[PDB]
């Protein structure tokens, strides 16, 4: 409701970890399935 | 085509959910600008 | 004679007119509602 | 002919360097 | 300034510097001609491009 | 080589033997020099756009600045006000010190990576190899733009130093 | 105090809404086998 | 009958050096293509 | 007169987080569609029917190898309108035929016009001189000469650059093998402007940061600056002496310095654009006739110029069959140029 | 080498004509007060 | 400032996260299903791994005519048995 | 003082000396056209319009005189091969002379207008200041342009009072200057219909007459006058430059793709006629018709005109040149002397083989021979040690039909390979390479050079439009921004509307 409740450093940390998860999934895909040369 | 409905359905439910949580202030924003 | 491509030309003309028309319709509307204070 | 041309142009540039450094307009503070 | 016979003849043609028509004047009519011209350029461009193909219009040297 | 066409020769053979275009350090190098050139024209145009009127129209505006003068010669607040509206306010610098630091750092760091690209391809750690990376259900190779680059690289490889190799692999 | 639906709101969502949809589509692609 | 629109023209020394450098370097660049 | 035009003008020019303006009516849809088309195509759309290539994440390509590829060579220079006679309103066929390429290139072209009108529009409202718009003519000259004029001179859109990382690398290598583009003096001037621009960027930034006045007490010097202060934040006098003694010459005029920083990369990009206009017609700087006459008659005459042509010849023969599939090149092994062993 | 012999006069006028332009302008600037 | 609510204000507000803890995953899942149902292949006309070639052919189905290109692609698509 | 890049600004407020400068420019351009035409006449060889036409000889202005009806010389020849003709005064020489005389008259006029610059006509009658009423000048000049445009189309191009224009058949074999009737239907917008050229000038001329009368009689709206700065002559420069680069792009395009106003007998073939084997298909159709009508192979090919075979040769493709390969095409492959005839290759089995032609992209190209189904049957190998398709292995021979080698057959591998190397260029010609000391390297034609110069100039004039447009709309800040610029005009929120102080 009122902006201020959730501290920004926690928002940044959670958003950062989501980025790392999704980019890691993409690098995982380079070695499996389509485009893996196998 | 059922796959069209399977894909749009999660988006449609998201539109309706945001409307429920925002319509009091949305009507209040539209009223102020009048 | 109205060839298929001449028909297609008219459809492209009507489509662009519609897109420009709605765009300026909406813009003129909103500009009349939210005026600047002088 | 063409060798003389290339070397002549090059030599003019090196001469230009000399004048641009030692016979420049002095910067003057105000 | 120096006057000349030809200068006196042409004097009226250079005498209305700065004279305007009030407001928007003929701007709306100008806009209509611009729109028609745009459609015209689109037609001749797309004929040349073979995006608009018309009966009896063969865009080729073979039309002599 | 110490020459203009000799430089091109070095570059073409480098591409054949290391696929430098597919190496991220060369790509960071290109970002460095493309970006450096962009920010050069950017900074130049913004300062030039906000020079304070000190001259008439018949004279060069450069005479409006005097070597050693105490006061700044352009209005950084007007430059920031222009550029902040071009993008948005927080994408624009109003601190000349950090602006000029950014101008220093972007090309310098990029060119460091370029130099490190050459220096590490010197030990044969080469650009990305996606030759035949995409394969269909049966196992047919599906070409990508990477495989087209490979065809060009092969043509460079087989022709360079045409009399110098006796054995099938060019290992240095 | 502040409005909710502004030009900035529209600009933000025309970019962010397709982005998330595309990220889910590309995530799914990582599990496709030939 | 003196024309009032006349103006003096200037080229300072730094501009001369810059201009001569541009011309010589352009000649050094294009000469090879002129001889071909 | 406060009619609807003036009221619309008021609203378009409101000071908001994202300025809109009249230019925004052109800029925002065209920029958004060009970007959305590139993301859509690189994520989902193939190049199988135009190039024989996979080119999307859907097919297994990665960020370096995805592209929106040019249309098939048989399309000529067709606008490839979605409603045109090739796709005939069929969105799926349109994608398979290369319609997204003209879509991105044309909306991009008009987006760039719109961005430059935005630079003019904002400059006129804020009261600054429009040199930022003028400098932006250089990116526009590059885009128009490479993505529009060049293929318009050639046989079709197919030979324009495709919108992708590795596709652009192929474009660089094609230009070496077929056009000997490194040899072209208009490219050389472009290289000088781009590298000279990067040089000026680094050296100006570093000079300022190392001739700063001590205007505060902290070891972080960024804080000791105020946007409205009247004084220069660094010493032009000390900067001038340092460079005069290190390098022989130095800037003494800060206005000239910053105009020069505009001039160098902008002029360089404009020169490179002119050369690409030449290449549209194959009007190349491919050879030195005097070198070829000597080398034809004297089999001991060898230079780096003749060495590089042999490389170009390899590029052409080894890449043409795959890179130009509509030509149906069949080059038996025995005709391929190759040195010893390799 | 069989160079294009017009290359000589082309290069010479390319240097001379613009360089002379600049020298005229410069010298008449110094001679002003 | 230009009058809009600060971003840092919005994204630390409980109401923002009540709304977007739903709308963000919903869009992600919609994108996932666009691929997993196979709908993306058919919208854009992109081959599946088993539909680049017919079983024994090794030639590309390359478009070679301007005004019959649409029919050429349809013919190539039929020939996949 | 003035920097060197501004010296010509002294004319902005001086209409009489502006006219003088514009007169001097016109004198220079007219003198260039006269002296270029005299140079071309002194070097042009008129003796072979078939294999040595003007476009092989580097002729640039000669085709523009011919396009509008000047085809003859006072010395008795015409460009279509006729002798003993009398062109009257309007020969190539009479046109050149007229431009020279015009140049000198304009030079004298420029001196008069430079000296007598202070004419009362250039002063505003109310204020006494120099002033040009540009909106009415525009209507006057547009009205004159419309009359001239109309008269060009109605009298010159139709032949009503004038010669017409160059027209030809689709293969550029029988071109001449002909009266042309207007085409008033939709095919008048076909670029290859000369009738549309006539109709355009009549119709656009009338529209320009009408629009000219409008712009003489109706003043500009105050809102357009202010927004476009119609009291500032530099606004006209900005929009005139824009019109000019628009026109330059159009003439570059129609020169490259071809149109009724860029005929191939005047400027050479287009690159696209090689890409699509345009001439090769017409040649084959004619040979089929002869063979079908009972003639032998030697009669079918001998009936092919040398002029048509010459078009089917990549040396006349304007996309085969180089930026610094200077001079006429004749300086490259030579002065064409004769068609050698059509080469037919056969292997030892008697199968007919076809040389793969050179695409324009390639400076060099391998020699590869296929059968009718595109299967490789012979080539010139690079590595010999695993060659299977060599001419020696496959017994390749060549026979010629038509042309000077008609009826001959060659079987020795070196001679056969020699003709196969030439066959990648299309039809094979004998060239004189000695007369001009030709170097054997392809050059582009006037079509190529025209297109290149005009696309480059169009792009550069785009920068001119941007620059002068910016000077028009930002004249008030040309020397710098206001030293008293309030930080509030440029900081966010102080005004509701950007730059509008009444919206605090
Ligand atoms: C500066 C800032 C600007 C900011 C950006 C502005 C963005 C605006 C976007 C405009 C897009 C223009 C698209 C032009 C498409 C085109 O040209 O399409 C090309 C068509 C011509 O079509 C081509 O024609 C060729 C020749 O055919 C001819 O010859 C053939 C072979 O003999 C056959 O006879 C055939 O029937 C006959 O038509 C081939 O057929 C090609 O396949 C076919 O594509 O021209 C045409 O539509 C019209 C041609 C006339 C107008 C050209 C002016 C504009 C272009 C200038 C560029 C100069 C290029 C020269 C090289 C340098
Ligand atoms: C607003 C800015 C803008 C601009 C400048 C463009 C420009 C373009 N679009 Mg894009 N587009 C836009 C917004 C824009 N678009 C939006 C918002 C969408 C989403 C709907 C699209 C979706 C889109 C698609 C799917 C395609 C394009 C295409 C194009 C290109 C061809 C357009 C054309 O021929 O229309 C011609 C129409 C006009 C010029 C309209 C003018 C109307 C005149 C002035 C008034 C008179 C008309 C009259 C009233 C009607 C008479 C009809 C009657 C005779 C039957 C051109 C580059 C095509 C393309 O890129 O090809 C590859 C294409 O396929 N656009
Ligand atoms: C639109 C202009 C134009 C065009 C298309 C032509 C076309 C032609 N001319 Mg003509 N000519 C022209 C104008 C033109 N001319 C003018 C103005 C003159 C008087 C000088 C001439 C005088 C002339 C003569 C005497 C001859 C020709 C000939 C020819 C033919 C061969 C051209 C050639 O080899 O060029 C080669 C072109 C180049 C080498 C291009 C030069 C590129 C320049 C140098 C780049 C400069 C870059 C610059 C320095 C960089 C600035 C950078 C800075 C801004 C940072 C060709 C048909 C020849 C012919 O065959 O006659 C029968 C011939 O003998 N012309
Ligand atoms: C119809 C065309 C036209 C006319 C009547 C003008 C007129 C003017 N220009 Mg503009 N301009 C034009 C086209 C034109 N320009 C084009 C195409 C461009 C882009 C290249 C420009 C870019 C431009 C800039 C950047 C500037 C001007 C400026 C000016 C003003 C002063 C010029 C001067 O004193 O130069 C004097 C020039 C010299 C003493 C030597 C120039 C030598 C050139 C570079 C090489 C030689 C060319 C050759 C002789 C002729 C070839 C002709 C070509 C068409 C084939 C003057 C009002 C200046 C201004 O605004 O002042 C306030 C200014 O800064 N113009
Ligand atoms: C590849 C190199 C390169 C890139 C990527 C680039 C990018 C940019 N330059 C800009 C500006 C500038 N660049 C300038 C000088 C230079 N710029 C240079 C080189 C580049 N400049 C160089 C070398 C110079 C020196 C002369 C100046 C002076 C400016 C600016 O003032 C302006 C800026 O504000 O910078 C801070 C911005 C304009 C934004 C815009 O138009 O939005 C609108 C977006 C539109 C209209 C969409 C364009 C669509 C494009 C044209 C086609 C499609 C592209 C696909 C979406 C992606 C394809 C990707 C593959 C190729 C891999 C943008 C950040
Ligand atoms: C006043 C100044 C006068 C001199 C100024 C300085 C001269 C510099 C030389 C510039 C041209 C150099 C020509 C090449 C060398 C040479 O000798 O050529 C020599 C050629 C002449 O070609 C000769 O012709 C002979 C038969 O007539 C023989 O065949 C010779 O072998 C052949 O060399 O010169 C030309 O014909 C060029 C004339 C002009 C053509 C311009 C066409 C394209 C113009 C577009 C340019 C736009 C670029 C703008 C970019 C910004
Ligand atoms: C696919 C092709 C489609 C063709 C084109 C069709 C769409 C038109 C394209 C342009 C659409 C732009 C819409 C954005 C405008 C907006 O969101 O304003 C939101 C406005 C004003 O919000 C207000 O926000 C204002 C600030 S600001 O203007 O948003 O910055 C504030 O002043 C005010 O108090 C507050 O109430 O509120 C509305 O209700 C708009 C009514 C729409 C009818
Ligand atoms: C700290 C890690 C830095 C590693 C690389 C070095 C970057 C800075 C050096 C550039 C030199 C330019 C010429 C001198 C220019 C010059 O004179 O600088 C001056 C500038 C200001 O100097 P000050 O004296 O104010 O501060 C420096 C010290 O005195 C301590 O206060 O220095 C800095 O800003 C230091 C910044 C350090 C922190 C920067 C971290 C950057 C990391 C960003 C991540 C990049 C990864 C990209 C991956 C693609
Ligand atoms: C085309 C078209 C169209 C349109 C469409 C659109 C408009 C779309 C959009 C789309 C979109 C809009 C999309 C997006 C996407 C996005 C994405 C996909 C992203 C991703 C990202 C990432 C992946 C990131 C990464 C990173 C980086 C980069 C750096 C930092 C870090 C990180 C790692 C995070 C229409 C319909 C009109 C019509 C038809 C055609
Ligand atoms: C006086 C007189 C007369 C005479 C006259 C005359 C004799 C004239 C002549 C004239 C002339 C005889 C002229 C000429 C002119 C020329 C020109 C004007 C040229 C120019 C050129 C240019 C401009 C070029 C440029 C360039 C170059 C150089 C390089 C490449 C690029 C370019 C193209 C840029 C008479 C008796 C009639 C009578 C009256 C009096
Ligand atoms: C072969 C290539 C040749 C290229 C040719 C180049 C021609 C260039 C001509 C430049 C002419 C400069 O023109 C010259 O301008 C100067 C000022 O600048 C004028 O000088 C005038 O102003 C100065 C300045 O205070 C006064 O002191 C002086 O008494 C007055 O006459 C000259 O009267 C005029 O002769
Ligand atoms: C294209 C737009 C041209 C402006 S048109 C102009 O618009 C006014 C609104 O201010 C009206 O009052 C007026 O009647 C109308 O002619
Ligand atoms: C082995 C040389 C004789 C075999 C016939 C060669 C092909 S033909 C030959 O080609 C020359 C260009 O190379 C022309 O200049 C010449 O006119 C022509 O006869
Ligand atoms: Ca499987
Ligand atoms: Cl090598
Ligand atoms: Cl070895
Ligand atoms: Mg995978």
């Amino acid at each position: 409701s009122e902006g201020g409740r959730i501290p920004l450093w926690i928002v940044a940390t959670v958003a950062g970890m989501g980025v790392i998860v999704i980019v890691g999934l993409f690098f995982y895909g380079a070695y499996a399935g389509l485009g893996s040369s196998l | 085509d059922w796959r069209v409905l399977v894909v749009l359905l999660p988006v449609l439910l998201a539109a309706g959910w945001a409307v429920r949580n925002i319509l009091p202030y949305a009507v209040k924003q539209v009223q102020k600008l009048l | 004679t109205i060839t298929p491509s001449l028909k297609g030309f008219f459809i492209g003309l009507l489509s662009g007119a519609v897109v420009l028309g709605l765009t300026f319709a909406v813009l003129i509307a909103i500009s009349q509602i939210d005026k600047v204070q002088r | 002919m063409e060798t003389i041309t290339y070397v002549f142009i090059f030599a003019c540039i090196i001469a230009l360097f000399f004048f641009a450094i030692f016979f420049r307009e002095p910067p003057r503070i105000t | 300034a120096r006057r000349t016979w030809l200068g006196d003849i042409l004097r009226p043609l250079n005498s209305e510097y700065g004279k305007v028509a009030p407001g928007w004047g003929t701007t709306p009519l100008m806009a209509v001609f611009m729109g028609l011209f745009l459609v015209f350029l689109l037609i001749i461009l797309e004929i040349y491009n073979s995006t608009l193909i018309l009966d009896g219009v063969n865009v080729s040297w073979k039309a002599l | 080589p110490l020459g203009i066409s000799g430089t091109f020769n070095f570059m073409i053979v480098f591409q054949a033997e290391h696929n430098i275009l597919m190496h991220p350090f060369h790509q960071l190098g290109v970002a460095g020099v493309f970006g450096g050139a962009l920010f050069c024209a950017m900074h130049g145009s913004l300062v030039t756009s906000s020079l304070i009127r000190e001259t008439t129209e018949t004279e060069s505006a450069n005479y409006g600045y005097k070597f050693g003068q105490e006061e700044e010669t352009y209005n950084i607040v007007a430059a920031h006000g222009y550029f902040g509206r071009l993008i948005f306010q927080y994408a624009s610098f109003n601190n000349s010190r950090s602006l000029h630091f950014f101008l220093a750092a972007w090309p310098v760091v990029g060119v460091w990576f370029a130099a490190l690209g050459i220096s590490t391809m010197a030990f044969n750690l080469n650009g990305f190899n996606f030759n035949h990376s995409v394969i269909d259900a049966k196992g047919n190779v599906i070409n990508t733009w990477a495989d087209i680059i490979n065809r060009a690289n092969l043509g460079m490889e087989v022709m360079h130093e045409r009399n110098a190799h006796n054995f099938p692999l060019d290992l240095a | 105090s502040y409005p909710i639906f502004t030009v900035r709101w529209v600009a933000v969502h025309t970019l962010a809404v397709p982005t998330i949809f595309f990220l889910g589509a590309i995530a799914a692609m990582q599990f496709i086998q030939r | 009958e003196p024309n009032p629109n006349r103006q003096p023209v200037e080229l300072n020394r730094t501009s001369l050096y810059l201009g001569l450098l541009l011309i010589l370097v352009l000649a050094l660049l294009f000469s090879s293509y002129f001889f071909n | 007169e406060r009619g609807w035009f003036d009221i619309l003008d008021d609203w378009l020019k409101r000071d908001r987080f994202v300025f809109v303006g009249w230019s925004g009516i052109l800029l925002f849809p065209c920029a958004y569609l060009a970007l959305g088309g590139w993301l859509t195509g690189t994520t989902f759309v193939t190049s199988w029917y135009t190039h024989g290539l996979a080119s999307s994440y859907l097919e297994g390509c990665n960020f370096l190898t995805v592209a929106v590829s040019t249309p098939a060579n048989s399309m000529g220079h067709s606008l490839l309108l979605l409603w045109g006679p090739e796709a005939q309103g069929d969105f799926t066929r349109w994608c398979q035929l290369g319609g997204l390429w003209t879509f991105i290139a044309l909306h991009g072209a008009f987006g760039l016009i719109g961005f430059m009108l935005r630079q003019f529009e904002i400059a006129r409202l804020v009261g600054v001189r429009p040199y930022n718009a003028i400098a932006f003519s250089a990116p526009i000259a590059v885009f128009v000469s490479v993505f529009l004029i060049y293929p318009l001179g050639q046989s079709s859109w197919f030979f324009a650059p495709s919108f992708g990382v590795a596709a652009i690398f192929r474009f660089l290598l094609f230009f070496q093998g077929f056009h000997n583009w490194t040899l072209n003096p208009f490219h050389m001037m472009g290289v000088a402007g781009v590298l000279g621009g990067a040089l000026l960027c680094a050296i100006h930034g570093a000079t300022v940061e190392n001739t700063l006045f001590q205007d505060g007490e902290g070891a972080s010097t960024f804080r000791a600056f105020n946007p409205t202060q009247a004084e220069e934040t660094y010493s032009m006098v000390t900067a001038n002496r340092f460079w005069s003694q290190i390098f022989g010459i130095a800037f003494s005029n800060k206005r000239w310095l910053h105009f020069f920083m505009l001039f160098v990369p902008v002029t360089g990009l404009w020169m490179s654009a002119i050369g690409v206009v030449g290449l549209a017609l194959n009007l190349r700087s491919y050879d030195f006739i005097s070198q070829e006459i000597r080398a034809a008659e004297d089999p001991e005459f060898e230079t780096f110029y003749t060495k590089n042509l042999l490389l170009n010849e390899g590029i052409r023969a080894w890449m043409a069959p795959q890179d130009q599939p509509h030509e149906n090149f069949v080059f038996p092994e025995e005709v391929l140029p190759r040195g010893n062993a390799l | 080498m069989e160079v294009n012999q017009l290359g000589l006069i082309a290069t010479a006028l390319f240097v001379l004509v613009p360089s002379v332009f600049l020298i005229i302008l410069y010298v008449q600037t110094e001679s002003q007060q | 400032t230009t009058g809009e609510r600060p971003f840092s204000d919005i994204i630390t507000s409980v109401r923002y996260w009540v709304i977007h803890s739903i709308t963000i995953p919903a869009l992600f899942i919609a994108g996932w299903l666009f691929v997993s149902t196979g709908l993306a292949y058919d919208v854009f006309g992109t081959p599946r791994p088993d539909s680049y070639y017919a079983q024994e052919q090794r030639s590309i189905p390359l478009v070679t005519d301007r005004f019959e290109a649409k029919q050429q692609v349809e013919t190539f698509l039929e020939q996949l048995k | 003082g003035l920097p060197w890049y501004r010296v010509h600004t002294v004319l902005i407020n001086d209409p009489g000396r502006l006219i003088a400068a514009h007169l001097m420019h016109t004198a220079l351009v007219a003198g260039w056209a006269g002296s270029m035409a005299l140079y071309e006449l002194a070097t042009f060889d008129p003796s072979d319009p078939v294999l040595n036409p003007m476009w092989r000889q580097g002729m640039f202005v000669l085709p523009f005189m011919a396009r509008l009806g000047v085809t003859g010389s006072w010395s008795g020849w015409s460009i279509t091969g006729e002798t003993g003709i009398d062109p009257g005064f309007w020969s190539f020489e009479g046109v050149a002379l007229a431009h020279i005389v015009l140049s000198g008259l304009l030079f004298l006029a420029a001196c008069w207008h430079w000296v007598y610059w202070d004419l009362e006509l250039f002063r505003d009658p109310r204020t006494g200041e120099p002033a040009l009423d540009l909106p009415k000048m525009f209507g006057i000049h547009l009205f004159l342009a419309g009359l001239l445009c109309f008269g060009f189309g109605a009298f010159h191009l139709t032949g009503l009072f004038g010669p017409g224009m160059w027209v030809s058949d689709p293969y550029g074999l029988t071109g001449s200057v002909q009266p042309v009737a207007p085409e008033w239907g939709p095919d008048g917008f076909n670029p290859y219909n000369p009738g549309g050229v006539v109709a355009h000038h009549i119709a656009a001329g009338i529209v320009g007459i009408i629009a000219g009368l409008f712009h003489i009689l109706v003043r500009p709206p105050q809102r357009l006058y202010k927004a476009l700065r119609m009291g500032n002559i530099e606004t006209v420069l900005s929009s005139s430059i824009a019109a000019v680069f628009f026109a330059a792009f159009v003439v570059a395009g129609t020169m490259w793709y071809g149109s009724a106003t860029t005929p191939i007998e005047l400027f050479g073939p287009t690159r696209y006629q090689w890409d699509s084997s345009y001439f090769q298909q017409e040649i084959n159709r004619r040979v089929q018709a002869s063979l079908a009508s009972g003639a032998t192979l030697e009669e079918a090919w001998s009936a092919i005109p040398e002029k048509l075979a010459f078009y089917d040769y990549i040396g006349n493709n304007p996309a085969k040149g180089g930026l610094f390969r200077t001079g006429p095409m004749n300086k490259g492959d030579g002065i064409a002397q004769a068609w050698k005839g059509h080469a037919v290759f056969r292997n030892k089995e008697g199968e007919e083989l076809f040389v793969r032609r050179m695409p324009a992209f390639f400076e060099s190209f391998p020699v590869i021979l296929t059968d009718k189904n595109g299967v490789v049957k012979a080539d010139i190998p690079f590595r010999r040690a695993e060659s299977k398709y060599s001419f020696e292995q496959q017994g390749v021979t060549v026979s010629f039909y038509g042309g000077e080698l008609n009826g001959q057959t060659f079987t020795d591998p070196p001679t056969v390979k020699s003709y196969a190397r030439k066959a990648i260029f299309g039809e094979i010609f004998e060239f004189d390479t000695e007369t001009l000391n030709s170097d054997g390297i392809f050059r582009t034609s006037p079509r190529g050079w025209f297109t290149f110069a005009h696309a480059v100039f169009a792009l550069l004039f785009f920068f001119g439009h941007i620059w002068h447009g910016a000077r028009t709309l930002f004249r008030d800040v040309f020397s710098g921004i206001d030293p008293e610029l309030s930080p509030e005009q440029v900081e966010w929120g102080f005004y509701q509307k950007v730059g509008d102080v009444t919206t605090r």
